[PDB]
RNA sequence: GGCCCCAUGGUGUAAUGGUUAGCACUCUGGACUUUGAAUCCAGCGAUCCGAGUUCAAAUCUCGGUGGGACC
């Protein structure tokens, strides 16, 4: 748990130590974990939360990180239910507001 | 074919059941299996054991909390493992053909393979034949068969079958002690010393060996050769109180000889069991409570363990012939059970009882009661009367958890203290009174003047045992919760030697371990010596 | 042991069993600590070196029921574990790190072997196959593949060691005890593997054998608790054939009945009657005009046809008339001869004092020697079921021996007997010889069953310490003994010699050696 | 295509307009510091679904579901 914690706290050197006597193969995660190293910075904080359930943060980041990548929040957070949580993040006068005032007027009024 | 269909269930169930986990939901297991039984159209509920044994090992780590099968095996907190030993002959028909009058069949009593007090028909009879009587094969096969059930071997101890021990070639048994040594070791050695040595760095972390024989075997010599053993408890027999039945039943002894082995083994530190025997010849009702009341009456004997078997006629004996003569009766069930419960009224405190009745097969005795349970029947007696027993298997965590579902509130410390031959034994625990539930054990004495071990001369109180019931923990894990590692047995060790050093007034502590145990006293600077562990006092 | 990569300089590493491994450099003439490996938490079962080019790979098979490897060079990335060595003025840094964790059998692991290199014709390949072996009965060749960071596994056909082949098309491993399998891979596919046979022996010790009157096969007994048979295959080779009865208590005496039928005695006072079933003498014919390891416990049973009793304890000699009619046995203060046929005693003999030693029936049927444990012996004579009138005896002063008697023989027609004891003494019989001493206890003797028209009579003596002398002695001799090579390690048993040379050694370091003589000397 | 018939524990089954569906196979637990399996004891399983009626409905009605033979 200490070193999902350490995933979270976004530092790399920390997950190295901590991970030394996770005794899984580095085989196994130091690819992975340079994968991840490599790609963006605010799209790592959004794969770190959406790997370690932080939807929120996830959905914060990814607001930041694009808004191309706005309609894939979309299905985050109507997979997740989260739009009431994104009408924060948007602002009023935006398509996307209202895109995601309307999904959320209807997706989870399901019956 | 049926099979691979509950095959299908079983992994329809464990992917269900592993979801669930991912998620932390909680599920009940029957429902699932009635569920997936009916949608595939299963006749019968699937068994538990194969259900265990399909899960994989990175969920077998998690799995096992919601999985285990008859968690009373570890209710007590420490596995057991039995062993049989070759059968041979007992010493005394020497005299004689005469092994005891109310003895089963013995090496050449009408039986293919058998054993002196042994049908051959107990699983762990059937075990040793398949085995051969080999030690490691059993050993192997049966700690195998307990770790099937998911339960953990963190700390095990052995038990030894067999008529009698002691009366056997040195060399046999020197062979038959390395190879139970080398089954948890794993090392392959040549005499007891390097077995000893091996498994003082195993990981198996054994505690301890008890044998069981018969007071003519229990001179200072064969002690002496037991402490080099690591044993702790032993097993005598004693069948009454009264001499006369002894030549009666033909024992050939005295019960003169059990005393003063009684007093020897309790001097040296050791732990004894005794085996009392109801209903017996030229015996009335009265005379069994009048002898089971002086068992404890008298300072004489005072024991530590206790172990009842109500007497049994069985076809090959002398006594069946005496009965079949309508000579030996038996009592009513009725009668019986009234004894059981007007005995177990009288158990003191610190005793604790460990088995009732034989576990003969049933189509043998010609009066067999009818009742596999007994313990259960004397307890609804007891409720009848109103009248409580106080015995420490009844009053640990774990069987009063199991059939009560008490969780201790309030947890003290209790001293108490007696006379037995000749010692200034003494008794502390820790336990909840209110609930009458205890969780922690000590038993320390001051040795005795007269004295066997020179190591003890002068200054020295021996600490005959220590322990904490519950479940079995293992030595990394810290807390399940549960109550096997708050640091308790540190507060008992520096009070009983805060005793010692104050009241005793003596100058040095010494104690009996288990080979693993060794490096536990290491932890609080106790030093090795000859077989005992010692500090020094001041 | 290892030496440092392109150099001489030896580096060790020791696995102890505190769960860490520790590394050495022969550094200034002495090997220094320099490392230790924090690996996995259990004792360490195993390591092996492998010079995979510039670089060194490490395997150790644990007891924690995991592999893990590691490996060593010169000098985002984990935090490698490096140091400086002195080798003539120049440090030179060498860098080890964890390769990778294998895990792919449940109980301890016992063995691993690297796949030992060799020439395809002066061609020296670096093969990475690699051999694995647990208590659970299970055989796992590990191996990488072009992209498999984490080893692919392999055939896992299937006790502490498996031992592999030079190419690697051949491969072994012992059982638990006893026996051992031996596998050999097929060319036709690479998942192919067949058992081969292998040579066997009690292994614990042997006290007891026979030899066929057809001369074609002999049986055997040891404290293992089995009995075994030897006969010659063709294609010539010896091999045990089968394995007739496994029994619960300890075997420890032997006779011979009939053509397919035999007594053991046991530690029971019980005595057993065996007849060959008729599947096992078909297949036997059938050889003489190859049983595997597995097949042979499952299909090499006897079946049962009498059972006897009688001694007031456990039976300890056995033997049976030339003729084939009355048996002599013994436990350890009574004797009891039953009828061949009838099963049933025929006379009881109650004559010594201490336990019974050896018999021995008279060649030509007339006479019964018996020697004991309590230095006399005794003669029964026969008479026109005869009875067995005592014919002469010894007292504990006309006795020869000082000592506990241990063996006896007759004279092949029956002229005269001769006993060895534990106190190095040999006699001739009434005595018509001087002490034959040699100096060692005597343990078994034997004579030739046919005597040279020189009538240089010749003698086979088996000693306590594994020699074996010979000697002869016409009447009024050492004519050659066993070499360094041919001499057992332990007390003989039993010398037993062809009939229709050869003869039989039965020693207690579980060996069964033949030997052959001249026929001329 | 309709006529009929059926739907009770995981399975095999009794029972029926009213305070509780009873057994049977099966499974689970304790006796047991000799036993998963034995001996006994103890315990956990349920009327196909929706509409009706009836004070009250598994048993009376209809509809649905699925299954079973008819030309
Ligand atoms: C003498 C033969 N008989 C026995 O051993 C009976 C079985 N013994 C036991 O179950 C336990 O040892 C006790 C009865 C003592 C209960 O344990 P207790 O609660 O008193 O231990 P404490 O809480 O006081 O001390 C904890 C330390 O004991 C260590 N420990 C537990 N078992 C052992 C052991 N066999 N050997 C050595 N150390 C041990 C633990 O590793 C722990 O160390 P930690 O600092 O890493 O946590
Ligand atoms: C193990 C304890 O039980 C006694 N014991 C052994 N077999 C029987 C039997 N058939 N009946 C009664 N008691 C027996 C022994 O004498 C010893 O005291
Ligand atoms: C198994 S009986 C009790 C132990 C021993 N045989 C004795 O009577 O002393
Ligand atoms: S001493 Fe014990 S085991 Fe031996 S015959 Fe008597 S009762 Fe049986």
């Amino acid at each position: 748990e200490l070193y999902d914690h350490s995933l979270g706290t976004y530092d790399f050197d920390l997950v190295l130590m901590v991970a030394e006597k996770s005794q899984k193969d580095p085989k196994e995660y130091l690819p992975f974990l340079n994968t991840l190293k490599k790609m963006e910075t605010n799209y790592q904080r959004f794969t770190i939360d959406k790997y370690l359930k932080r939807y929120e943060k996830a959905i914060g980041h990814l607001s930041k990180c694009g808004p191309e990548y706005f309609p894939e929040c979309l299905n985050l957070i109507k997979d997740k239910n989260l739009y009431n949580e994104a009408l924060k993040l948007y602002s009023p006068s935006s398509q996307q507001y209202q895109d995601i005032s309307i999904a959320y007027g209807e997706h989870l009024m399901q019956e | 074919s049926p099979a691979e269909l509950m095959m299908l269930t079983i992994g329809d169930v464990i992917k269900q059941l592993i979801e669930a986990h991912e998620q932390g939901k909680d599920i009940d297991l029957n429902k699932v299996k009635t569920k997936t039984a009916a949608k595939y159209g299963l006749s019968a509920q699937p068994r538990l054991v194969d259900i265990i044994a399909a899960v994989p090992p990175q969920y077998r780590k998690v799995l096992m909390p919601k999985l285990k099968a008859k968690p009373i095996r570890t209710a007590s907190g420490i596995a057991v493992v039995a062993v049989m030993c070759k059968p041979h002959r007992c010493p005394h028909i020497s005299f004689t053909g005469n092994i005891c009058v109310y003895c089963p069949g013995g090496p050449d009593s009408d039986f293919e393979y058998s054993t002196q007090s042994y049908t051959g028909y107990e699983p762990t009879s059937m075990r040793a034949i398949r085995a051969r009587y080999d030690p490691f094969l059993q050993t192997r096969h049966r700690i195998e068969q307990l770790k099937q059930l998911g339960h953990s071997v963190d700390k095990v101890e052995f038990i030894v079958m067999g008529g009698t021990f002691m009366a056997l070639p040195e060399e046999y048994r020197d062979y038959f002690i390395r190879n139970l040594h080398d089954a948890l070791s794993g090392h392959t050695s040549n005499n007891i010393y390097e077995a000893v040595k091996y498994s003082e760095r195993s990981l198996t972390k054994c505690i301890g060996i008890t044998i069981e024989t018969r007071p003519d075997y229990c001179m200072k010599r064969h002690l002496s050769d037991m402490l080099t053993y690591g044993c702790t408890r032993l097993e005598i027999g004693v069948q009454s109180v009264y001499e006369d039945v002894a030549r009666d039943t033909n024992r050939g002894h005295t019960v003169k000889a059990v005393c003063e082995s009684f007093h020897l083994a309790k001097d040296s530190g050791f732990k004894v069991v005794a085996h009392m025997m109801p209903d017996l010849p030229n015996v009335g009702l009265e005379r069994d409570i009048e002898q089971f009341t002086e068992f404890f009456e008298n300072p004489a004997f005072r024991p530590d363990g206790l172990k009842l078997y109500p007497t049994l006629v069985i076809r090959g004996t002398g006594l069946y012939e005496l009965w079949k003569s309508g000579r030996y009766k038996s009592y009513s069930p009725s009668d019986l059970v009234e004894l059981v419960a007007r005995i177990l009224a009288l158990v003191p405190p610190w005793t604790r009882v460990y088995r009732v009745q034989r576990d003969i097969p049933m189509p043998l005795v010609s009066s067999g009661v009818e009742h596999g349970n007994l313990r259960e029947l004397a307890l609804a007696r007891m409720k009848d009367l109103g009248i409580q027993c106080r015995d420490v298997r009844t009053r640990e965590v774990g069987i009063q958890e199991i059939h009560h579902k008490v969780r201790p509130y309030q947890v003290e410390l209790v001293r108490r203290d007696y006379v037995a031959n000749g010692g200034w034994e003494t008794f502390l625990s820790y336990e909840d009174p209110d609930q009458d539930i205890l969780i922690g054990l000590l038993r320390l004495r001051k040795c005795s003047e007269e004295t066997f071990r020179f190591e003890l001369g002068g200054g020295v109180s021996i600490v005959r045992e220590l322990h904490v019931y519950g479940s079995v923990v293992p030595v990394s894990s810290r807390d399940p919760t549960k109550f096997q590692h708050q640091g308790f047995g540190m507060l008992l060790m520096e009070e009983a030697e805060r005793i010692a050093r104050e009241e005793h007034g003596s100058g040095k502590i010494a104690v009996i371990s288990g080979v693993g145990t060794r490096n536990y006293y290491r932890k609080i600077g106790y030093r090795l010596q000859g077989p005992y562990m010692v500090k020094m006092l001041k | 042991l290892s030496f440092l990569p392109n150099t001489d300089v030896p580096i060790l590493a020791c696995g102890n069993d505190d769960c860490r491994i520790h590394i050495f450099a022969q550094q200034n003439d002495q090997f220094q600590k320099v490392l230790s490996l924090c690996g996995h938490e259990d004792w360490i079962r195993g390591v092996e070196w492998a010079a995979f080019g510039r670089d060194l790979f490490l395997a150790s098979c644990s007891q924690d029921c995991l592999i893990r490897i590691w490996k060593l060079y010169i000098k985002i990335r984990l935090k490698e574990n490096t140091f400086t060595i002195e080798n003539e003025s120049v440090k030179i840094a060498f860098a080890v790190t964890l390769e990778t964790v294998l895990a792919g059998h449940e109980n301890w692991v016992n063995a691993v072997h690297w796949q030992p290199v060799f020439y395809k014709d002066g061609v020296l390949q670096q093969p990475v196959r690699l051999l694995s072996a647990s208590m659970d009965k299970t055989m796992i060749l590990w191996a990488p593949d072009e992209e498999s960071g984490v080893w692919l596994e392999q055939v896992r056909v299937g006790f502490y060691d498996c031992q592999f082949n030079e190419d690697g098309s051949m491969i072994i491993a012992h059982a638990f005890h006893g026996a051992l399998h031996l596998w050999k891979q097929n060319t036709v596919n690479p998942r192919e593997w067949t058992p081969e046979i292998v040579i066997s022996g009690h292994f614990d010790g042997v006290q007891d054998l026979v030899w066929d009157p057809e001369g074609e096969f002999i049986i055997t007994v040891g404290t293992d608790q089995t009995t075994r048979l030897f006969a010659p295959w063709k294609r010539v080779t010896w091999h045990e054939i089968a394995r007739p009865q496994i029994h619960g208590y300890d075997l420890k005496c032997l006779a011979m009945i009939n053509r397919f039928q035999f007594v053991s005695g046991a530690d029971e006072k019980v005595l057993r009657v065996f007849s060959a079933p008729r599947n096992f003498v078909e297949n036997f014919c059938a050889i003489t005009g190859p049983p595997t390891e597995d097949h042979l416990l499952q299909n090499t049973l006897w079946p049962e046809v009498q059972k006897l009793y009688g001694h007031g304890y456990e039976i300890f000699c056995v033997t049976c008339n030339s003729s084939k009619t009355l048996l002599a046995s013994a436990c350890k203060a009574a004797i009891i001869l039953w009828n061949t046929t009838s099963w049933k005693q025929v006379q009881n003999l109650v004559f010594h004092s201490l336990t019974v030693t050896q018999m021995a029936f008279s060649p030509n049927e007339k006479f019964l020697l018996a020697v004991s444990r309590d230095r006399t012996w005794s003669l029964w004579k026969k008479q026109d079921e005869p009875v067995f009138s005592l014919f002469a005896f010894t007292n504990k002063i006309t006795s020869v021996h000082s000592r506990i008697i241990w063996s006896c023989d007759w004279s092949p027609d029956s002229k005269y007997f001769f006993t060895g004891s534990r106190d190095k003494k040999v006699v001739v019989w009434g005595p018509c010889s001087s002490v034959l001493d040699v100096g060692g206890a005597v343990t078994a003797v034997s004579v030739c069953p046919v005597l040279h028209p020189s009538q240089r009579y010749v003698v086979a003596v088996g000693l306590e310490c594994g020699k074996i002398c010979l000697y002869t002695w016409k009447k009024t001799t050492h004519c050659v003994e066993t070499s360094q090579s041919q001499s057992h390690t332990l007390a003989i048993r039993k010398l037993c010699w062809k009939n229709c040379l050869h003869f039989a050694s039965c020693g207690e370091d579980h060996t069964v050696k033949i030997h052959r003589v001249n026929k001329c000397a």
